[PDB]
Formats: C-alpha cells, structure tokens, sequence
C-alpha cells in the first residue's frame, strides 16, 4: 500500500530533473561566439 | 492502483496552475528591448 | 535660511492632520472606552472575572494617545519655526 | 471525517494571489520603462509626465495583497473540503485577472508614451484606455469576496 | 520554434504514451482497472464546480483584455497624425468589456445553487448533485470560451476599423455592422449557458 | 597589420565646435611607422577621421 | 439640449455613489479649499507642473464631488474603515436572549462564532441614520452589504437612465418631425420599461413584502426573470411572487416583442408610400433604420448590464478601507507605559502617507474616468446626435 | 484566428499607425493638376506649403534653386525614414536594415566609380544618399583592387554577405564595376526574397509578386542594355536573378538573344509581358521602356496596400514616396525651362 | 436505474457544440471583416455590396444555437447512457463541421473582396463559391439531428 | 446480454464520417478561392469555366453525408460490439479518405486554375486529373458500404 | 498518527523560496552589468550613478535568504500536515515573486543606464522605476510572514 | 558540462590565437579550470560508490 504516493513521487521528481537538464543543456548547445572580429574575417 | 482520488484532485489543480503559469512565462520571456536611441 | 517652507508645508499639513485625528482616537478610547464594534483589540487573554480590567486596560490604552499625539505637538511648533525661518 | 488532503487546495489558493497577480505587474512596469528612455531623449521635459502607467501598473500588485491577507486568516485545521475549493477559486480567478490587466496595461503604457512624444493632445487619450485596463483587476477581485461567503 | 519545439515535444510525447498505455492495458485483459466510474464519481463535485465557477470569469477577462490591448495599439498609433479620431473609437473598446460585464453576471447566476452535504460515498451523494456538478462546469467552460473567442474577434474588427478610419472620416458608419454580429456570439454563448444551469438543485 | 603602432590621450575638458559651437568630445593620437611607404599611405585613412 | 446642468450635479452624485467614506471626503474637500482660496495668488504667478494646471482647471468639480462624498460616506456609515456609531443599535440584550432559550453557550463559543437565528420575537428596528452601525465588526456583513450594493446600483442605474433617455422627445417635437416620434421614440420607451421597470417593482416587492417568518419558500428574483425570458413554466420549485403573475408577465413580455416590428418595418414603407406619391434608395433607407433598431435593442441590454460598476468600485473601497486600517496601524494598540506614543508617532506618519499615495489620488481618478465614461456612453447615446461645429473667433492672440 | 494576425501589433501597432497615417500624404491627380499650373518655383513653393508637404523651406533661398528643393525633399526622406527606424524591435530592425542595404550599394558603387576617376578625391560626398552612410564611406579611396575593396567593407559593413565567395579579381578596370553592380544587386535580392519567405504569414503572400517584378525587370534590362558591347553572353547568363517566374526561359532563351526582336518574341509568350512590351512600343512619341516598367512597379505598389497585417506596407511605402520626389522634380524642371510641353509625362500615382 | 455519471457526456457534449461552431463563426467574422476593412479605402461606394459573408457566417453560430437548445431540451438528470452517447456524437459532428464552414467562409471571402475590389463581374461568382460552403454546414447541422431525435 | 458503453464506438463513428470529410471539403474550396479571384482580374469570361473543382469538392462532401446517414440510421440502443465497431471503422476510413482527396483536389484546383489563364489548352487535361483526384474519395464510399451491409 | 510523507511539501517550500530568488537575482545583475558596459565608454564616470540596479537585485536575493532560512528553521520531525502545506505555499509565492522582481529590475536597469547614459536628467527619474519594481519584492516577504505564524 | 565548456572555449581560443602567438599560453589556464570542474563530477561520485 502506498503504492500511487511512492510512484507519483518518484514520477515528477524525475520529469522535473530531466526537463530541466533538457532545457538548460539546448540552452547551452546553442550559444553565440561573436562571428565579430577574430571569427568574421579572413584572408 | 496506480492512483487515488485525492491524489487526482491535486494534479488536476496543479495542472491548471501549470499550463496558465507557463502562459504567463511565455509572454514575459519574449520581452525585448530597443538597440539605439533617438537623436 | 534653513529649512525652507517649499519642503516643509506638506509637514505641517501631515503634523496639524496627525494631532487632530490623535486627540479624537484618544479621546474616543477614553470618554467612551473605545466600545467594541469601534475597537477590537485589547490586552488580556483572560477576562473571565469581571469588567473592571476591560475599563481599566482600555483608560491605559487611551493614556498611550499621549506622547503620540504630544510628539506632534512639538514637531509642528519646530517645522512652524523652520517655515518661519526666511 | 474530513481527509487529510483538505488542507492543501484552499493554502495553494493564497500562493496563486501572490504569484500570478504580481507576475502580471511586473511586466507592465518593464515595458513602460522601456517607453521612458525612447522619450527621455527628445521631450526631457515629460519624464515625470510619464510617472501615471508605472502607478498603475502597481495598483495591480496591491490588489494581490489584499486578497492574499484575507485567505491566510480564513485557514484553520479543520476545513471541509467545500472551503477549499472556494478558496481556491477565488485565489485563482483573481491571479489571472491580475495577468491578463498587467499585459493590456504594458502594451498600452508602450503605445502611450510613444504617442505622446510626437502630440501633446494625445495625452488625455491615452489615460481614457488605461484606465479600461485597470478596472480589469478589480472584476477579478469581486468574485474573490463573493467566494468568502458563498 | 525559437521554444515552441519544447510544446511540440510534450504534446507527442503525451500521446503517444497515451496510445502504448491504452493498447497494453486492452490486449491485457486488464480493463477493468480503467474504471471511468471510480474516477467520474470519487472525485467530489465541488471541484468541478469551482473550476467552473473561476473559468467563466477567468476566460471572459482574458478575451477582454486581448480586445482592449489589439484595438488600444492601433488606435493610438493612428491617433498620432490624425487626433480628431482618439474619441470617435471607445465604442470598440465599450463592446470589447461588454464580454467582462457577461462573464461576471454569469459568474453570479452559476454560484447560487452552493449548498454544502454531508455524504462521503457516492449513493449518498447521489444523480441529483452530480448532475449539478456536472452541468454547471460545462456551462461555465462554454461562456468562458464563447466569450473569449468573441473578445478577440471583436477587437480585431475593432483594430481593423480603427486603422480605416484614419484616412477616410466618413467610413465609421459603414463597420459597425461587422461589430455587432461579432457581439452576437458573445451573448449567444450566455444564453445556452443559462439554459443549460436552468435546472440545478443541489443541496 | 600591426606594422605601426598607436596610443591615444584625451582631454577631461570637452572641446567646442567651429561650425556648431558644441562642446563635442576630441582625443589626441599619436601614430609610429617603419618607413615612408607608411607615411604615404597611413594619410588617406587619417583624413577619413 | 446642452447636458451642463445634468452633468454639473449628477458628476459629483455619482462620484460619491462609488466613493462610499466620509473621512476622505474631509480630506479631499480641505484639498480644494486650499486650491480656491489661493485664487488670485496662483492666477498671479508662474507655474510649470501641468498636473497642478488641470487640477486647478478641475478645482470645481474636486469641490463638489468631495462635498457629496463626505454625505454618501455619513450615509455609509464607513469613516476610515469604522462605523459612526450615534448607539441607537436596538439588537441583543441578555435577559431576552435568554428568553429565547440561550444561556452560557459561550463556553462552546470560545472556538466557534455562533450566527444568531433572527427574530426571537423580542427584536428589529431599523435605524434613520443611514446604516446601523452593529454590521461593521459583524462577520457576515458582506452578504448584506453586497446584496444591497446590488440592488443600489441596479436601481439608480435604470433611474438614471430613464432620464437620460426622455429627453429626445422635446427635441423631436421641437424640430417638427412627426415620423420620427409616433413611430419613433414611442416604441422605444413602451419596450425599455416593459422590460425593466418590471424589474423595479419587482424588486421593491420583494423588498417590502416577504417578511422574516417566510425565510423559506422566499424566491429568487433573476430565476424568475430568466424563466420569463426563457418562457418555461415549471409548476414546481419556485413560488409565484403574486396573484396574477402568468397574465401579466405573458401580457408584458409578448407586447415588448410585439414592439420590435414597428421600429423594424413601418416607417420606410410610409416614406416610399410618400415617395410615390409625389411621383431615394428605399432599400438603403431600411438598410440604416434596421441597424439603428437591432442597434438600440442590443447597446440597451448592454447598457443595463454595464451598470455594476457602481457596486464594482463601492466593494474595492470598502474592502481596501479596512485593510489599510487592520494592517498598518492596527498595530497601534500594543501593551508598551512609556514608549508607546512614540511608535504610533512612525506608524501613522506611514499610515497616513500610504493612503496617500494608494486611494486619494490614482484609484480616485479612476473612479473619476469611470463616472466620465459612464456619462458619457451610457447616458449621451440615446439622444445626443453629436455633429456639429463650435466657433473659431477671430479674436487675436 | 488566423495564423499570423493574433501578435502582429504587440510590438508593431505603434509604427504600423505611424506609417499609415503618413501614407496619405501622397498627392491625389487633384493635387498634380493644381501643381502644374505653377508660374514659377515661389509659386510651387508657395503651394507646398498647402499640403501634407508643408513648412520645409523657411530658410534664406533668396535665389531659390532646384538644387535646394531637391536637397530639402530628400533631407525629409531620410530624417522621416531614421525616425521610424529608432523606434522599431528587432525583426522590423533587420526588415529596415535589408531596406537600407539597396542604398548602401548603389554609394559604394557611385563612390568607387567616382574615384576610378582621378579628378575628383573628396568632393564626392554631397552626391551620396545620406540614407546609405556606413562609417566606412570614405575606405572606397584606398582600394586599388577588389579586394582590397572587400577588405575595406568586410569589418562592419554588412554587404560584405553578398559579395564575399562572389568576386575574384585582382585588377579594378572601368568594366567590371558593373558586374560588381549586377552581383551585389543579384545576391541581395537574393537574400531578400529568403527572408522574405523564411517569415512567413501574410507578408509573403503580399511582398513575394513585387520582389518577382524586381527580378524580371532586371533581368530584362540587364539583357537589353549588353547588345552591342563586349560583355560576353555567358557572363550574363551568370547575372540573372533567380526568384522571377522567367525561371527556365530566363537561363535557356534570353542567353541565346542578340536583337530586340528576340526579346520581343521571348516576352510575348507571357500575358503581362506582353502587354507592357506592346505599350512601350520604342516609337518617337511613345516612352520607352523605362516609363512603362516605373508605371508597373507604382500599380503593383498600390496594389500591395490592402493588407492589415502585411510588414512590407514598410518597405512599399518608402518605394512610392521616393517616387512622389521624382515626379515634383519634373515638374520643377519645366518651371526652370519655361515651356510646358512635356509637362504632362509625369506618371500619377493614386 | 441507470448508473450515476449518466449527464456528463450529455453536458460535455452540449458544450463543445456550442463552444466550437463559436470558434468557427468568429474566425469567419473576423477574416471577413478584416478584408472589409481593408477594401473601404479604395472604393467606399460598394460596401454594402460586400458584407455577405458575414451574413452567410452567423448562419453557422445559428446551427450551433439550435442543436444547443435542443440537445439542452432533451436533457434530463436521469437519461440512459445510450441517450448521453446519442448527445455527444451530435454535439461533436455538428462543432466541428460549423469550425470546417467558418474555415472556408473566412477565407474565401478574404479574396472574393480584393477579387471584386479589382473587377466587379466576379462577383456573381464569388456568390456560388460561398453557396458551396454554407451548405458544407448545413449538412452538418441534419446529421446531428438525426442522432439527437434517434 | 450486452454492455450499454457497446454503443459508444457507433456513435463515434457517425461523428468522423460527417467531420474528417467535412473539413477536407472545407479545405478544397478555400484554395480554390485564392486561384480563382487571383484569375479574374485579366480574363472575367473564364470565371464560369474554372467552378468544376468546386462541385468536385460538393461531391466529396456528399460522400461523408449519406455514409452518416446511412450509420446513423443502422444505429439501435441494443447493438451488440460487432455492429459498433463495424460502425466506427466505416465512419473513420470514409472521413479520412474524403479528407486526403479533398485536400489533394484543393491544391490541384489551385494550381491548375492559375495556369489556365495563359494556356486555354491545358483545360481538358487539367479535368483528367480531377477526375483521379475524384475517385479516391469514391473509393472511400465502397469500402463503407461493404462495412455497412454486414 | 500522521504519514512521513507529509514532509514533502514542507521542505520544498524551504527550498524553492531560495531557487527562484536566486534566478531573479542572475538576472537583476547580468543584464544590468550588459548595460553598465556600454554606458562606460561614453561616460566612465557615472558608475555610481548606475550602481543601482545591481544592490536591487542583492536586495531581492536577501528576502529569498530571509524566507527560507525562516521557514527552515521551523523544521521538526511530526511536522503535522497543516504546517507542511503553509510552508509549502509560502515558499513558492514568495520564490515566484521573487524571480519576477527581479526580471523587472534587470529590464528597466538595463534601459535606463543607457538612458542615463545619453541624458543626464534621466537618472533621478530612473531611480523612481526601480522603487516600484523592489516595492513587489516587499510583497512577497509579507505573505510569508503572514504563513509562517498564522 | 566539461564538455561544453571545453568545446566554446576552445574554438574561440584557437580562433583567437591564430593572429597574436601570446594569447596561446594564456589560453591554457583558462582550459585549466575547465578540467578542474570536470576534476569534481569525478569525485563526488566516488565517494558514492565507496559510501
């Protein structure tokens, strides 16, 4: 008994740990150099 | 089972809450602001 | 000179307001005991003897309209004296 | 008797009149800022002319306030359920209408005070539409105190 | 996109779980776990009915405050090189609160009917108070929606005559029409929830 | 590219303007070459400021 | 017909039916004494706060409505959140609630509230001096003050605007327009009070006819608008209000409908009867007089609706009143001999700073705007047609 | 509920007014009927100030000229236009950008094929746009070869987007500034119709047939002007656009042209093609080909203006006013010449 | 006597048939409305030629009103579940064939006023098209009826 | 003998015959406006010679109406799960089979009509595929009917 | 007598009022540092006429540090239910208030500075947004005073 | 997370050291820190798996 507490507990900690991760690693991922001046020239 | 009634409620109310507090956050986070002044 | 009336009417206004309202919430608690349905809190929590301490408690609560009210007494006079000051 | 479960609904319903009501007012405030520094440059006489949405985005977070006070005075251990869900339903009708008013008041405060830098006459006009703003809030509000008795 | 693949992604997600879960529960034998009764019934009415209650406000004042914002913008954006038009254009804004004023009549009409019981099973509770319930959540969903939905079309005409009117002062009388049959939904949506809280008697 | 070498100063007092009379802000460089080719070349970008 | 003389007292009037208290009624009444009586020293001076300009273009209207807010506030028995207690209450007196079977409860109460039944035989009264004052500490005072704020605002609304919509007979008579007064304004005010005057009477019925003893049975008067709305008529669950009820409110709901047609269709087809005659797109002419009519009908329903506002601002008054006392300087009342007066000192700086800058200026012009705004739409779209020129003098500047 | 009108004005309704009330003052046939009346430039001056136009000329012109009226229309082009920039979001921001970049090329290439020129250094700055004014205006005058030209604009200037894997050359002749023209125009059309079509809605329902028109109407003048010259035909065929509706035919016919009888036969086949080519049929008294595409590109303007929540009544609008200024020009013109024969070649506009 | 959740499917049923064919119905009104707008600058004297569609879209908030007072009608606190399946089914076919006509209303009507802004004769063409989504509708509307008397 | 909730499914079924084929129509049509305008404003006498995708479109809906009518009319309060499920299967295969025809003669129609204005020779061939954009939604019907009957 | 469970919530309040203020905070003082930087070339010396913004948003991290250390301190082994909830729903109100606070400040300081920047009179009037925005932080703070006893 | 790290740094480093050769021995310690954090993600765990 206490079986639905036990599983719903474990459930959303769960969901909230791995979507936060998710999200802050896109975050992350996705992030801006500059293309500005070391990035942008050449030749 | 996998459930109880109590249990049912509270989700169902955190759920509302949820989905209107994500509107808001979604509405607050696509803010932006000016890049040059006038004159 | 100092403390000119530009700054300081709109604390005359506020101290003459404070002392008028003080002598009114005083005098209300004292004369008439501050009646309940004009004043719920009191200072007691037990009243299971008798109504002296309700009288007595509430002419103490009322004293406390003194130095309040008497504080203003005094900061209008020194705000009056600062206005004056040309 | 009553279950244990009572007491959450109804304490969550509190959380709501301080959460979403707020957010909404924050909002306003921000984008009227942004308002006040495209028209601090060219009309600096106006900077404190412009000092009416940021108010009245504020009045919005007060209203939570009030509410808020009132359902942390109702709540005892023994609640019916009944209680709650009142409670709750005033706490959520409340917080967004709080939401809702905070996002017209900030896009009106923007287009108001951008309005305003290029026609004086304006001015009046754009007070007219704030205040169909404001008074959004308070109908939330009403059902809150509708719900303390029924 | 820029975040919505985040809404993409729990929606599928949502459902395709869905879809597994209901196939394995089927071809299991097991559907007489699925009670639709168990959760239909111990769940109290008054959470239904509260949800309800703060909907049919909740949604009319969202619709209203998308109308007055779509119309503010426009008209005060016109306004800047055309000022004879600032007042001519509150009766947008007047019809566009209209649907606050009959979400919050509403709300008053749904929330008699609010007494309080004592049972605990569900053949105490019983057909009279679940149908309460249930009838007067659906009412308050639908004017919530109706209403919504015809704040945010009558702001958008509203923008739209706003935005015309600018140009030409003799177009406002000629676009109000569109206005009012937008209105019409809007009380449309009123007038089936009434009839469908006609009949409630909890107690 | 680098073949010459600057540093800058500047004045706490802002300047005056001969045409509009403001008081716009002006800064003092001073520029070190290698040869003539520089000081030939170095004049079409400095008239440019 | 110029709306000034209306407007100049019906502004103040309203002002005051949503600003319910007495105590900012001094305040604001002192604020423009002080305006006035500075006359000729501000006429004569050099200003630059535009504020102050348009406050002193209104120190007219600032007076008069903080005159009649200070009246409704003494009829609202609400001076800064507390009651004006004059002690005419005539409620509980122990030996007659003893009388009726109650002694020593209390012991119980110490933890409960105990609402007292009404009418032990032995009580009532009600008081000449606006609002008995008991309902102010009274846990249950916001069912009643709500329910009568309702009605308030529903009357004076429905009042108001039969006045204003009256007044466009004189004008059609006066410009000599027959068509648009026999098959005009007639249909117009025959269906406004059909419909809503018998709201009015109803609810003055209720008002003055139930008596305590019938508490139960007692009906619901927006049931019973909507059941004739509706045209259902269940034999069960809800009394008759009155002998006579099914004939009468049959009669008057089929002649407001009977009373659309008139408006809808008549008047165009005499218009090209005429036409003919003397030998004009009729179809434009009933094209615009139909818009006009399903116009009037639904703005007049959203009109009557739009009236709650009254009851709106009078509750956020009430409710932001009592909070602003009860939790700043409620603190006030505390144990301390000495040091006592010198924190109440701090605390009502604060207080009274804080109503300040909360009620007296920014929720009191939104107030203001409302009471604009209902003279405005509410009120001027029945006759006031609005298209004319005003002079540009040639006086020289 | 449609897809894109629910959030157009959140942060667009302000500016949307904004340009929609200065869209009436483009002058009606009305008013271009009264201005050709005109006595002389004070009279003009004297009905400017009657319209929308009104109080830009109370300066000392004592002996007023063309040069200043033209000067002054101009000056409130881009003072109008910087404006509305100022206050704009970043998507807008971007559209405005992608607007201004037109300008910018066609100075950079004023400026360089002023300077291949060894008469002029410096006195060359009236003449540019102010509206196309980067910091780097003056770098043209250091570059002895393109890509000492790429190196001058490749820092900040953004065009270097548009030309940077495009050109490889090493010798700057007379000739091939028009290629460098022709390339640059080509890859911000380009680009152009991209974003165009990347931001999605209504704006690329309503600003897709004018970039189109753009396409095909430099495709056929490019084709048109290189008969009789040295360019070689597969270099133009390497010029071509390609976002017009000329998609095959354009790379597998007008290549393989060499008199305007081909090009007759190649416009032909379409419908409106065929009918702007017999309009401007090159006779002494009829306009060349010019007027009847300027009098195209106004139509498809005008007509782009029924839309609400269409970004490019921006873009548009800018295009039209700029050729209100030309038209006032012309007039002047005649004013200057005192005869009214040609008076009438305006082209009017709404 | 039949099980105690019997009106939920009912009620939901008359909700969502009314609440989508409003959904239709606005979104047809608007786009209308929209191109209306947009049209009455260039040429003002055919407005009244032009508001068809509107018209012809209320129709579609008519068909959801009468199967909403009917379904309502019918409704009772003790109907059987094949009744309440019988309620649903007709609420549903009927909400979303009047959100598919609002659909095709608005959009065609959107070009059919440019269309006829540009040459009048296509009007009468315009006219069939808008034929060929009303009665798209009104099949809807005889289907639910059939399962709402069954 | 037989559970109530059997007849759930057959309701359903009713609904997608009558809603998925109703929004395919829907869909049709609407595209067949942004040709058929965008095709009158240089060739007016065409007008009446590009309305054949439109009644195509009709037919498609007739296809959905008398399926659902037919279901409608087979349904009974004591239907045993066979004739049910036999219901919903026809209902969804028919609807969603009139969606993809639908959807696929809109494009064509769109496509085909703002072609026709510059080659008049295309006509007959553009009729060739509709008609194979036609029968895809016939197909639908018979499948129906085989369900139907048994 | 009471489940182990019934920790849950309460400790989560005592985390979250922390969480979120914190986040509120990595926002007050990042954007506005983003915009100090460009306002320090113009002007280098108006560094503490911008060091405003940033002692806002320690300010607002102090009450998130207040609330939680509050709230934890109450902290027991049979913590009843009732407790746990208050805890609970004070800890997110204030945490959530907290986190919009400080987006507010962070925007309105990042405009201003280069306002200020720009315009010299602005900044006065720059200081009076900022108080608005701290004075929802306060709010916050009550309602957790008024949850912790009550 | 180190691996993020490592990744922007890196190319940034790299990119910016291929004009100036002094930034090169700078960059290293700013790649030092990087390992020192990955350093920390192994440690906790270790003790959990002694714990």
């Amino acid at each position: 008994l206490e079986y639905s507490v036990v599983f719903n507990l474990v459930l959303w900690i769960m969901i909230g740990l791995a979507l936060a991760v998710i999200i802050t690693s896109y975050n992350i991922w996705n992030m801006d150099p500059g293309y500005d001046s070391i990035i942008y020239r050449m030749t | 089972g996998f459930f109880s009634p109590g249990i049912w409620m509270g989700l169902l109310t955190t759920l509302f809450m949820l989905f209107i507090f994500t509107y808001g956050l979604h509405m607050i986070l696509s803010l932006k602001t000016m890049d040059r002044f006038d004159d | 000179l100092c403390c000119g009336p530009k700054l300081a009417a709109c604390g005359i206004v506020l101290s003459a307001w404070g002392v008028i309202m003080l002598i009114m919430l005083g005098i209300f608690f004292n004369v008439h005991s501050a009646v309940l349905i004009e004043d719920v809190p009191f200072t007691e929590k037990d009243f299971e003897n008798g109504p002296q301490n309700i009288y007595n408690l509430y002419e103490q609560v009322s004293y406390n309209c003194f130095i309040a009210a008497g504080l203003y007494l005094l900061l209008g006079g020194f705000s009056f004296c600062q206005v004056r000051l040309n | 008797n009553n279950p244990e479960y009572s007491s959450f609904f109804g304490v969550m319903g509190a959380s709501s009149a301080m959460v979403f009501s707020a957010m909404g007012a924050a909002y306003g405030t921000a984008k009227s800022g942004t308002g006040i520094a495209a028209m601090s440059v060219m009309r600096p006489e106006l900077i404190m002319k412009s000092i009416i949405p940021v108010v009245m985005a504020g009045i919005i977070a007060i209203y939570g306030l009030v509410v808020a006070v009132l359902i942390a005075n109702s709540l005892t251990d023994g609640i019916t359920l009944y209680r709650s869900f009142l409670q709750l339903g005033a706490g959520l009708s409340v917080g967004l209408s709080g939401l809702a008013a905070g996002f017209a008041i900030g896009i009106v405060g923007d287009a108001g005070v951008r309005g305003t830098a290029q026609q004086p006459r304006l001015f009046v006009g754009m007070i007219l539409i704030l205040i169909f703003a404001e008074v959004l809030g308070l109908y939330g509000l009403i059902v809150a105190l509708i719900l303390s008795t029924k | 996109t820029g975040l919505e693949l985040l809404y993409l992604g729990i929606f599928v997600a949502f459902w395709a779980c869905m879809v597994v879960v209901g196939i394995c529960y089927t071809i299991f034998d097991l559907g007489f776990r699925f009670d639709v009764a168990w959760f239909l019934t111990e769940t109290s009415p008054f959470m239904w009915s509260n949800l309800g209650i703060g909907l049919a406000i909740s949604l009319s004042v969202v619709g209203a405050a998308w109308g007055i914002y779509i119309t503010g913008s426009s008209i005060i954006g016109g306004g800047v090189k055309a000022p004879r038009i600032k007042t001519k254009n509150l009766v947008s804004i007047i019809f566009c609160e209209a649907v606050a004023i009959y979400g919050i009549i509403m709300a008053i009409v749904i929330s008699n009917m609010a007494e309080p019981f004592s049972a605990t099973e569900p053949k105490a509770i019983g057909h009279r108070n679940y149908h309460a319930g249930y009838s007067m959540f659906g009412a308050g969903l639908t004017v919530g929606l109706s209403n919504l939905f015809c704040g945010v079309c009558v702001g958008i005409v509203g923008s739209g005559a706003a935005l015309a009117d600018a140009q030409n002062p003799s177009l406002f009388v000629k676009i109000l029409i569109v206005e009012i049959f937008g209105s019409a939904i809007g009380l449309f949506g009123v007038i089936v929830a009434i009839l469908q809280t006609s009949r409630v008697k909890m107690g | 590219r680098g073949n010459v070498f600057l540093r800058q100063a500047e004045i706490e007092n802002p300047l005056e303007d001969p045409v509009t009379g403001d008081y716009v802000h002006k800064s003092v460089f001073i520029i070190f070459f290698q040869g003539d080719q520089l000081k030939n070349r170095v004049k079409k970008i400095c008239e440019g400021f | 017909i110029n709306p000034a003389p209306y407007t100049v007292i019906t502004f103040p009037f309203l002002f005051a039916v949503m600003f319910g208290d007495f105590g900012h009624g001094i305040l604001m009444t002192l604020f423009a004494v002080w305006m006035v009586l500075r006359e000729s020293r501000i006429l004569s001076q050099k200003h630059e706060n535009e504020m102050f300009s348009m406050v002193f273009s209104g120190r007219y209207i600032i007076l008069l409505m903080g005159l009649f807010s200070i009246y409704t506030g003494l009829i609202y028995n609400d001076c800064f959140s507390k009651s004006l207690n004059i002690f005419g209450s005539s409620w509980s007196v122990r030996p007659m609630f003893t009388q009726g079977n109650w002694t020593e409860e209390t012991l119980l109460g110490s933890s409960v509230l105990q609402l007292n039944p009404a009418i032990p035989g032995v009580f009532g009264g009600p008081y000449p001096f606006g609002i008995d004052p008991i309902w102010n500490i009274a846990t249950n005072k916001l069912t009643f003050l709500n329910s009568f704020k309702m009605k308030m605002s529903v009357i004076l609304g429905i009042i108001h605007m039969l006045f204003g919509v009256s007044l466009s007979l004189f004008n059609h008579i006066y410009f000599k327009k027959p068509l648009n007064i026999y098959f005009g304004f007639i249909p117009e005010i025959i269906f406004m009070s059909s419909l809503f005057g018998y709201l009015v009477i109803l609810i003055f019925y209720k008002w003055t006819a139930y008596d305590a003893h019938s508490s139960r049975n007692a009906p619901s008067l927006l049931i019973h608008f909507i059941n004739m709305f509706l045209f259902s008529y269940p034999e069960s669950g809800n009394a008759m209000l009155y002998s006579g009820q099914k004939g009468i409110q049959c009669f008057l709901i089929v002649v407001a409908m009977l009373c659309v047609p008139w408006m809808l269709l008549f008047k165009p087809l005499i218009l090209r009867h005429q036409y003919l005659r003397k030998k004009f797109d009729f179809g434009d002419t009933m094209v615009h007089q139909a818009i006009h009519t399903i116009e009037y009908c639904l703005g007049c329903i959203s009109n009557t609706a739009s009236y709650l506002r009254l009851w709106a601002l009078s509750l956020a008054h009430a409710q932001l009143s009592e909070v602003l006392w009860t939790m700043v300087i409620h603190i006030g009342l505390h144990v301390r001999s000495l040091a006592g007066g010198l924190g109440l000192f701090f605390i009502f700086a604060a207080f009274a700073t804080l109503t300040v800058a909360i009620l007296l200026i920014m929720e009191g012009l939104s107030a203001f705007l409302h009471a604009l705004r209902l003279h405005w739409v509410e009120f001027q779209n029945k006759f006031y047609t609005g298209t004319g020129f005003k002079f540009l003098p040639f006086s020289f500047e | 509920s449609f897809f894109p009108e629910l959030y157009f004005n959140v942060d667009n309704g302000y500016l949307e007014g904004l340009v929609r009330g200065l869209k009436a003052g483009v002058l009606s046939q009305a008013d271009y009927l009264n201005l050709v009346q005109c006595e002389t430039l004070e009279d003009l001056k004297l009905h400017l100030q009657s319209t929308d136009y009104g109080n830009f000329l109370a300066n000392e012109a004592s002996p007023l000229t063309v040069s200043v009226i033209d000067d002054k229309l101009k000056e409130k082009m881009v003072v109008e236009f910087r404006h509305m920039r100022n206050h704009a979001y970043e998507p807008l921001a971007s559209f405005l950008d992608f607007i201004t970049y037109s300008y910018m090329i066609d100075n950079v290439i004023l400026l360089i094929t002023g300077t291949l020129h060894q008469r002029s250094i410096a006195e060359l700055v009236p003449k540019c746009h102010p509206l196309g004014s980067f910091e780097q205006m003056e770098a043209v005058n250091i570059a002895q070869t393109p890509a000492e030209l790429y190196n001058a604009i490749l820092v900040d200037t953004p065009l270097a987007a548009f030309f940077q894997d495009c050109i490889s050359e090493q010798d700057l002749d007379e000739m091939n500034i028009e290629i460098i023209r022709n390339t640059l125009y080509k890859a911000y059309l380009e680009s152009f119709y991209k974003f165009c079509t990347l931001l999605g809605g209504t704006t690329a329902d309503a600003m897709c047939p004018i970039l189109e028109f753009e396409a095909d109407r430099r495709a056929f003048i490019i084709t048109i002007n290189s008969f009789g010259t040295e360019l070689s035909k597969e270099d133009r065929a390497k010029l071509f656009p390609h976002c017009g509706r000329l998609y095959p035919e354009g790379l597998a016919q007008l290549a393989r042209a060499d008199d305007y009888e081909q090009v007759k036969n190649v416009a032909d086949y379409y419908p409106e093609y065929k009918l702007l080519f017999e309009g401007a049929g090159s006779n002494p008294g009829d306009k060349t080909l010019e007027d009847r595409f300027f009098e195209h590109e106004v139509k498809l303007n005008k007509l782009a203006f029924l839309n609400q929540f269409h970004f490019g009544v921006f873009y548009a609008f800018v295009k039209l006013k700029e050729q209100e200024c030309r038209n006032i020009v012309w007039i002047a013109e005649c004013i200057a010449q005192r005869h009214r024969a040609k008076i009438d070649n305006y082209i009017p506009i709404f």
